[PDB]
Order: C-alpha cells, then structure tokens, then sequence
C-alpha cells in the first residue's frame, strides 16, 4: 500500500521510480492542503553530527509544519555511532541525521531497530532529500520530469547533488543531458556509463551560451575554490558563471536552479529575471521533506 | 595629441584606466560617431610610444596623431607592448600584489587567437580575456 | 492593528500611537494568557550574533503563544550573503526574529523577506526596539504612566543603544525631565541633546546619583564596559556611577531601579532586598512586550 | 540634453558615477574650457528633475539645457534632493550595505557649514565631505 | 656610565643627563660598529606579551653586539608567578629584556632579579622607554638638536603610551613648542598639560594638520585604533588626522615625518616618495638606541 | 663579485644554467671544506610568515654553520602590509630568508628591501628554489652529472611545486630523458610539456613505476595529498604510485630514490635499508645547498 512506511531513507539508489513517484505526489498534496497536526505526539531527532544550518532549519521546519516535536544537536567542526543510535532509537520515533563519514546513516539503520533513519547527507556519498526537492521543483516548473533538456553546470566531479539528480532523472524517459564543466571537474565515467546502458542522450559543452537555446533546466553548482588552485580557478571560472545577459536565448519555460549557497556562480542580476528559481527550489524543500517524514511515520495517509 | 578610431565603449574606458582627465589641459571627447567609433582629443600633451602601445589591448586598430602645432606633426598606430602595468588586475586572488602598495605588471606575448599575460609577481600566465573580464 | 505584517526594525519607525498599542496588548496578554494565539505558526529565531539572554526571552514569548520555533546561534566568527540567507529562510517560516552584529541588517532583511515580517533583536550599535518596549512597559506599569516623570539614566550614555532608544521613545511623551549621570568621556551624545532641545524637553547633567536621588521616579542603570577606558581611568571615576543600597534613603516610595542586565559592579546586591529593585521584573516583562509584538504582527483580531 | 558650467575635474566624475557613457547616443565632452568649466552633451536623452537633482552635490552652480528640439527648450539648475542613491558609499565599515547586493541610500538635510547624510541601513549621519572622501 | 647595572623601566626614572649619554653612545655605535662588545653574554628576550615588531629590533641589537639570545614569546592567554619566573631566569642570564601585558611588571622584576638588569620593552599602558629613546635619537639626528623645535603629535593622544613618554622626555629640553592634533574624545590627558604648564612650556590645540604644517620640524603620527570609538564616529572624524602627500606643500625642508608603526590608514603611501618620510629610518634607529642601552648597562668602558 | 653577489634568489626561472653550476660547485666545496666563520658579524632574518619547521631548521642551521647570527619568527595561521614589514626589517638585518603564503611575496620583498638580498623559502604554489637547488646538488653528487640521465617523477605532478621547478631546472641541461608517473587527475601540466617539446627533450607518461624501474637513475617521489581527490579515488589509485622494497629488483646500482619530505604512504619503510635510499641524505644536502646560496650572496670573493 505504502512501501515507505517505517522504511529508512538512506540512498537515492535505494528508491525505485515507483517510490519516487509516491514521494513527489505526497509533496504536492501536502503543499496544496496543509496537514498541520499529521504528526502530533511524534518526537523526531534532528541529529546533525556535521553541522549544517541550511539543511537543519529546512528539515526542522518541515517537522513542525506537521505538528511534531523536535530534539537534536549540532556538533562543532571537530562513543561509537552504534551506541549513539542504539540509545537515541529508544528516545524518538524518527531520526534525521547528517554525518561527516560516508555510510553513517546506513550504519544507523542497523542499530535503530524499528526507528526509521533519514539521511541528511553523509559527506561525499549521498544526499537524497536534496534530490527529492530538486525533482519536485523541476516537476512543478516544467509540468513533468520526462522529455526535458537538463543542463548541469559547475563542479560535476565532486557534486553529490548532481550525481544523485542524474541518477534519479535517468529513471524517467527521453531526458537529454548537457554537462558543462571544466575537464578537471568533469562528470565521472560511471555516471556516463549509467546513462549509456539505459540509452539516455547526453553531451558535453564548454560554456552555457553554447546550449542556452535548447535547455529547460539549467542546474548551477558551487565550484569550491579549494578543488583547484586559485590560478586554475581564475582561468576557467569565466565559462561557468551566469549573468542575466546570458539569458536572451533561454526558453520561456526554462528555470535556473541551485542547491545553494551561490558565491560567484550566479550573478545577482539573475534574481530579477523570471528564470530565477533557486530560492523557490529551497522553499520546496519543506514539502519534499514533509512528504518524506509523513510517508515514513504513518501507515494510512488519508489524503 | 589626438586619438582616432576608438571602438565603442572603449573611449570612456581609456579615459578611466589611463587617467586622461587628471590634467589641466583642454580635453575633448566624442562617443558613438560615424565609422560607431569614439574619439579623444587632448591639447598640448605628448604620449610616448609606450603609452600608445599601452592602448593596443583596448583600442588595437586606432590612430594617434599630434595637432598641438596646428598641423599633423606625427603619425602613430598602437603596437602590442612587452609589458602592461598599472591598469590590469591579477585574476589570481592569492597574488601578493592585491593587498600591497605595488603596481601590477604583466608580460605580453602573442599566441594563436590569444594573448598570454604573465604576472610579474605570482608568475602565473592568463589569457587576456580572463584578465580583462574582471 | 496598524502594525499587522509590518517589520519592527527601528524605534524611530514606531509612532507614539503604535507604542500605546503594544503596551496595551502586553498588559492584556499578561493579565489573561492566550496560549494558542499563534498555534501552527513557525517563527525563525535567527541569532547571527549569539545572545542567550535575549534568545531565551524571545523564544519563551514565542512558545507562550503556542508557536513552534526553529533557529540558530552562530559562534563568534567574522560566505552566503545575508540577502541570500533571508531570501531562503523567508520561504520556510512566517516571521523572522533576528540579531546581527552589523548595523542595518534587519533593514536589509526587510528588502528580501517579502511579506514575511522581520523583528529586530538588535543590529549592533543602532537599534534594539524590543529592549526599549520592555523598558517602557515596565516604567508604565510601575509609574502608572509615561508622562511627567523624573527619569535618571546612569552609566555609559555614549555607547548605550538601550538608552538612546529609550530617550527617543520617552521624548514622544510629555513633561518628562531627564537626568544624565555619566563620566565626561561617556557623556550623552550631542544628537540626543539637540533632539531634546528641539522639543523643549528639560534635561540636566549630574556628576553623581546623590544629587538627583530625592526627586527621581525611574533610576536606569547601564553597564559601563571596562574596555571603554583603560582599567585605571575606569577605577578612578567609576565610584560615582555604581549604586549601593545606602544611597536609597531619600528615594521616593514609588521609584523603581531598572537595568538592561547583566549587572557586573554597577548595582550592589544589597539593592535586591529593597522594594526599589525592578531589573528582574523588568526582564520578566520582556516576555509580554514580545508576546504582544509577535501577536500584533501575525494577527489582526485581539482574540 | 546639455550641461553647462560643470566644476573643474567634476565632468569625468559625473560620467563615471552616473554611468552616462553606457548608451548608444552621440556624447560630447569638454573639460578645462573657458568659463575653467566643463560640458557634457548627449543626444536624444532626457533626465527627469529627480535625476538632475542627483548632481547637486557634485555640480552645484551648473546649468542644464536641451537640444533635441533644435533650440534651447528649457533652462534648469539642480535643486537638492531628499535622497541620494546608488553613488555614495557609507564610511561606516561595519555597515551591512557593503557586503550585500543592495543599493546605497542616504537621506539628505542641510546644516550651516555641513550637509548631513543619514544612511538608510545603519541609520548613521555623516558630513558630505566625509562621504565623498572615500 | 652612571647607568651601569641599573634597570631601564620608566622614562621618569631617566635623568636628562642620562638621556644625553644614551643618544651619544647610539651615534658612536652607529658610526663605528662594535660587534663583540657583549661577546659571551647571554640576554633573555622575555616577551610575555608577544610582539614580533619589537622583538626583532631588540634581538638584532643584541646580536649586533655579538651576544647570544634565549627567550620566548607567549601566546595570547591570560600558574607560576612573575616573581618566581624572574627569580629563576635571573640565575641563567646577564640581562633581561621583557615585555609584559600588565602594568608595573618590569618594576616587579627588578625586585626579584637581584643585580641582573631588567630592560622594559613595554608593560601595557604606562611605560615603553626604548621606543622613546629611538624617537629622540631620530629627532636629534634629523634636527641636529632636541631644543627649540616645533613638534606636532597627531592621532590617539589619550591612550598613546608612546606620546606621553615622548612628551615628558622632550619637556626636559628647552624652548620646545608642542602642537596636539587629536579629536576631542582622544585628547591629550590633563596630567600631561599640567606638566607642561608647570615648566612654562608652550603648547596649543589644533583641529587639523593644515593649521600647523607650515611651522613644524617634527610630525609625529600615531595609530588611532578604530576600537576606541564605534566605526561610525571614527569614520566621521578620522579624515582630519590622516596624512596625504598633498598636505606637505608648505612643510619645512628639514622637517621629518615619524611614526611608531605599524601604519594602517594614518599615513598614505604617497609620503614614502617624499624626503619627509622618516618612520622607517626611525625604526632602523631602534637598533642603535637599544645597542647603546644594552652596552651602557653591561659595560663601563666605551671600547 | 661572483655572478650572484647581492642578487635576490626568488625564482628558478631567474637563475641561468651558468648560475646553477656555480651554486652546486660551491655547495660541494663548502661540504668538503667547512668555512665556519665565513659570515661572522652578519645577521640574517628568518621570516617564516607561513610556518615550516622542516624548512626553517634547515635554513637556520645553514645560517649558523657559516657563523651567522639569526633573528626571525614563525607566524601561526597581517594588518601591516608586507611592504611596510620588510621596509622595516631591511633596516635591521643583512639578509632576508622568507616563506610566505601568497605568491610573489619574495618578489615584492625585493622592491622594498633596498640592498638587502631576499631569498625565497617558498612563496605558496609559485617558487621554491632552495628545494630545487637541494634536489640538483643531490642528483649531481649521486650521478656525477646532470646531463644524460633518466629521471622519473612520481606522485602529485599537477600541484607539486617541487617537481615543476626541478623539471624546469633539468631542462637547462642536455640529453635528459623524463618519465612522468602520475594519475590522470594529477598529470604534469601542459606548460611543462610544451617547454620540453620546445627544447626537443624526450619525455613519456607511464601508468606505474614498474614500466620504468629498470632504466632510471633518479626516482623522485612526491607527497600525494589526500585532499586533492576524494578518499575513494585516492584509495583506488594510490597502489600504482607507492614504492616498496620489492619494486627495486631490476633497478640500476647507481639509481637513487629522492623525496622532498615528509613521506606519508608513498615510500614504505623497508626501502630505507636498500642502498637506493637517498631522501635523508637529500635533506642533509639541503644544508650545503642553502649554505652555498647564503655565502655566494653575502661575500664577493669566495676562496673556494
Ligand atoms: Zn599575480
Ligand atoms: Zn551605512
């Protein structure tokens, strides 16, 4: 009936398309008609082993919007995790957790008993909640998730966000991908092979202007200056920023998305344009995260 | 000295970068003319070949004559110099030049489709498009 | 209420009629609780500059109205622009209480929060309206009025945001005589004195509290930070600007002692026994001043 | 539109601060002229009374004529505005305005020997001389 | 030398005749080096308060006299008493150069060092004699004398240990007219002015440098710390107390510009080209003032 | 005056081939015959704006071994401008050895030090000439020459300042065969390769050390910092760029292993016993390379 009831949300590879369709649908329903007391008398643990105020605020806001109570912590920048989860799983009904070590949310699953574990990212490995809000935003703005022109710009080598989003969009039909990134930060091979094994169209491009005419989604990522030397950064950065003057060829339906925060990637003149949707994207985070929590903590969701 | 055939949106750039309005001489300017060109006319001041050369990166195919003696005294087109100082900024943010009271300096050399600019300090080479973008 | 969905940024922005509304609502909320007036509301407690003293009072007011709270208190460090931050957070929540170490930040939030109201919990040296509102409500409750009162303000009048705001606010009332008791290096600034002269308000300077103690209704102590002079100059002159219980012989029976808190050396602990001690009751009134302020901004009808 | 009797070394300042050279119209400039004075002339462009007011701090005793109707249509001197935006910088280094993508804004009021400029954000007042030094 | 085996703690402790001796020896050591005057001597560079600027100058002077150096620079933290520390160290070494964050510490060292001389490298706000001695030697070398000079002192005159010490020292010379150029909140203290009046020395106040630039032989810039007022009040008034090269048109040809260092905004870099710039040569003279001071205290005979 | 007297030592590009031979020769001579008091009455400033105990000890020891006096500082992770600071220090001392976290600082020092020479102890990613001189003098001592050598360079060739400088310097000598052994994400940059092509110098890429071990005279290990890639790619690829004693069966008898230091995982400790291990002697030769440089710069006549 609801295959996500009391199940853990760890990886985007673990979610089938059938599962993704359910989460998206529940998000849209909760957005249209609130359910302020859907999780009354429920206690959720906001366990941010690696501090992230951006992510914690959105998650905990979603928790309260469903009338749930929140307890948690945010550790500073520096007992086994098994013991910790073994203890906390006796306190609470659900565990949203962010951890600096890959696979930690999975390890929590093996010690939480029947307390479901939601991953708020385990460093380089996974970040499913960000992808689900990304999907719901693309779907709301394009009317669909199939047969779309999706461009991904920035640090495609180290972006956990874009690997999950490409993986997730590859479970939908007729999507053409445009990867615009410097060679030292190119999309990894295992992602491209994944696209080829499903016969999905993808192309590489040196700049955004090359593709601007034929894109429905432009997905900007934050190129961290630490991944290259400031010299190599300066040489290549010019081809991967976005100014409003670059949006003349853009389609009327096209939207600009960004996980956030933006430093130099997106010039501030874009915010005025109707293609700016990165803040509405973040705003959609609550509904994606409301849906995820609700589906996991109730068997029958009478909607 | 008079400068002819300045490209569009390079006249005010030259006045700003080269501080031409920081004098007491008679200065005359014109922007967007028949050719959309720009024109700078300044009385009783002589530019050496280096200052004309320093205009090559911004106004390459331009002319620099002299008319302070009521006649066309000298002819001059801007050739590309070996060094460009005091106007360019190093795109390398970690360059010591930025914080300190020195003059920026870049060595020039021609490539195919490109012009390499090597900083005097951080010894890093950039395409002129990257240096001029900021 | 004429303040519905308006921001609370500066004390100059609040009209005299507005101040009367907040005070009245504070008294009403105090007399008869309204625990669920802001139920299902989510307020952001955004303390960019950490302040446990201020945050506890605000969040208690929020919860006393049955609202849920999300927020953060950043550690002392000086990435994402404040504009971007508020643009994101204003999509999550219904109101933003914020404290910031840079002047004008709450105003900047206003320009990026849309119709999500922004309440200022102090932006460094300029404004701190909630502190003044609790001060007023305390003065009014204990004196029965805010007009024709003898109000003494002692301590660091040069750098006190609390007293500049409080003087301006009381200058919107009638027949008040002010007594400024401060060392010369920390005197009341010129622009405050001119403001008082332009409204023909009586004000006087005094070297010590002994001169004025007999004819004061409000004694308002401020914290003279030892850092403003070298410890020697502080120690030399500070004696004239601390308060011992023995100084309260001639004081009027209705007179109250007030202090923003925390007190270091300014107020000796022998005052706590006297009935003139009202700095703790002052802090307690902070709850009601901020309950009223939140209610007025998020509700039209006095339920 | 034509501007007459611009103070010395203020013509290029007006072009820079107000981004007047960011158009395609015919622009003609002259600095250090007979009075020395300056002249800024741009074809087929009209600035409203508020925009003329924005020059009051920089060119107080100046004249603004019009030459789009092949005759001197109107005479006009700049009165002081109530607000001055997008050109001034707040001397308060801790002002939020600096880091963020907002527009600078200062309320204007006259003093005897001074001109007070209150910032919109930090709500602090400065002498116009202090604001224009930085 | 009448200073043999005596401590150098305060500028009040140095007689006028003593100052003349140090200056003369500085000039002599400068003209003809004496690299091995303090060979086989071990001096303790005890910087309880770290100061790389000051330590490098002192230790260079020590080494320029062929002495060996041992020492430490403690990090910013505020166990073993200072008395115990000096009692121990005075058994190791022959002289103690010390900088301390607490006033009177070099004096306290004197009472526990026995006959091991203690030189003060500044004990917070009161004294800093070596800085004054290098200032004098620089003024004397460039003006040919220390009497009947026009000396301007600009900046933070209220909290400047450097200028209080320098004013007292120049007040032991004849016919000097002083010009104090500082904002009112950072004015020269009263006890300095009374000291000048008690010796019938001419002094005047000035709002800006323009008033006095024509008739000055020494322009002494100090660092106005932005912390002493709020950044607004600093920015409002600071313009009258910085120095641009354009201000040096009427200045006398013999006049020199001096600065303790470091300069932040006080002195624009266009002064460096002018022949009036002597703040770097001033710092260089620190070597010789401190070479002389060490020699006088550890040797009787001018070798 | 020798050709380096009172000149600054900033970049390896600034040093000519004729100059490099002088420093190497002077290093060996100072090594063979000490000169303990050659720099008496001299005071040198050890200005480590970026702290580096490894490098500072080597520099300051060389300074003392020539009887020079030392003043300095090591800052932890500056309001006063570098120009102002050095303008002051140049009045105190006779020579300035400085290490700085910003590129071009030693060059900026030159413009404010007057006649006080400035030696670079590495200015971030740009230059580190003393390390290259230290590398060369070691290669020369162990191979007898710097020409017609087979030189392999392993590790992080993209971000290794040490190997860029050393490759540039060896390109000023003749008939050298180069082997670059690095993963693709850390390959030798293009600006190095064209430079080798413009002088017709032979160079090849290799996936592992096994390919080249038989015909190498220098094996130059670099420290592969884990931060430059994700821990996954690091663990995947590290195996092809470490060195175990078991890998040295075919190696030539004259071959030496070099490493700037410190080594983490690159060189297993069983290599230390083999007679090809020369990374510690390499660091020890740093004393003489920096001894020579200091002496050449602070005296005109060097009785060699
Ligand atoms: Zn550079
Ligand atoms: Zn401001």
């Amino acid at each position: 009936a609801n295959p996500l009831y009391q199940k853990h949300i760890i990886s985007i590879n673990d979610l089938s398309r059938d599962d993704l369709n359910l989460v998206l649908a529940t998000a849209a329903k909760l957005k249209a008609n609130p359910q302020p007391e859907l999780l009354k008398h429920k206690v959720i643990a906001s366990c941010f082993f690696e501090a992230s105020t951006r992510t914690r605020l959105s998650f905990e806001t979603s928790m309260h919007r469903l009338g749930a109570s929140v307890v948690g912590f945010s550790d500073s920048a520096n007992e086994t995790l098994a013991d910790t989860i073994s203890v906390i799983s006796t306190y609470v009904d659900a565990i949203v957790m962010r951890h600096p070590q890959e696979g930690a949310a999975r390890l929590a699953t093996e010690f939480s008993g029947n307390v479901p574990v939601l991953n708020a990212a385990d460093a380089s490995n996974q970040h499913p909640t960000q992808t689900l809000l990304d999907l719901f935003t693309i779907q709301e703005t394009q009317g669909r998730l199939d047969n779309l022109h999706v461009a991904m710009v920035g640090d495609l080598k180290y972006g956990r966000t874009v690997h999950s989003l490409t993986q997730a969009l590859a479970k939908f039909d007729g999507n053409r991908f445009y990867f615009i990134a410097p060679d030292a930060l190119a999309m990894p091979q295992y992602i491209l092979d994944m696209l080829d094994e499903k016969g999905i169209a993808w192309s590489l491009h040196s700049s955004i202007e090359e593709v601007m005419a034929e894109v429905d989604i432009l997905y900007m990522t934050r190129v961290q200056k630490e991944r290259l030397d400031p010299s190599e950064y300066a040489n290549v950065k010019a081809q991967f920023v976005l100014r409003a003057s670059d949006l003349h060829n853009a389609k009327a339906n096209m939207k600009v998305l960004h996980p956030l925060p933006r430093v130099d990637e997106i010039a501030t003149d874009v915010d005025k344009t109707p293609h700016a949707w990165y803040f509405q994207q973040a705003g959609n985070g609550i509904f994606a995260r409301q849906a995820l929590l609700a589906l996991v903590l109730n068997r029958d969701l009478v909607l | 000295t008079v400068i002819d055939h300045i490209p569009a949106q390079i006249g005010f750039k030259l006045l700003s970068l080269f501080k031409l309005t920081e004098t007491d001489q008679r200065i005359t300017i014109g922007l967007n003319l028949p050719s959309r060109k720009d024109l700078i006319k300044i009385e009783n001041t002589f530019l050496s070949e280096d200052q004309v050369d320093q205009l090559a990166l911004y106004a390459p195919q331009a002319t620099v004559n002299r008319i302070d003696n009521y006649e066309v005294v000298g002819k001059s087109r801007p050739s590309l110099p070996e060094r460009i100082d005091n106007v360019l900024v190093c795109p390398n943010s970690n360059c010591i030049s930025h914080a300190e009271p020195v003059s920026s300096s870049f060595a020039v050399r021609k490539r195919a489709n490109d012009i390499a600019l090597k900083c005097k300090y951080c010894e890093k080479e950039f395409s002129h498009n990257v240096v001029l973008a900021n």
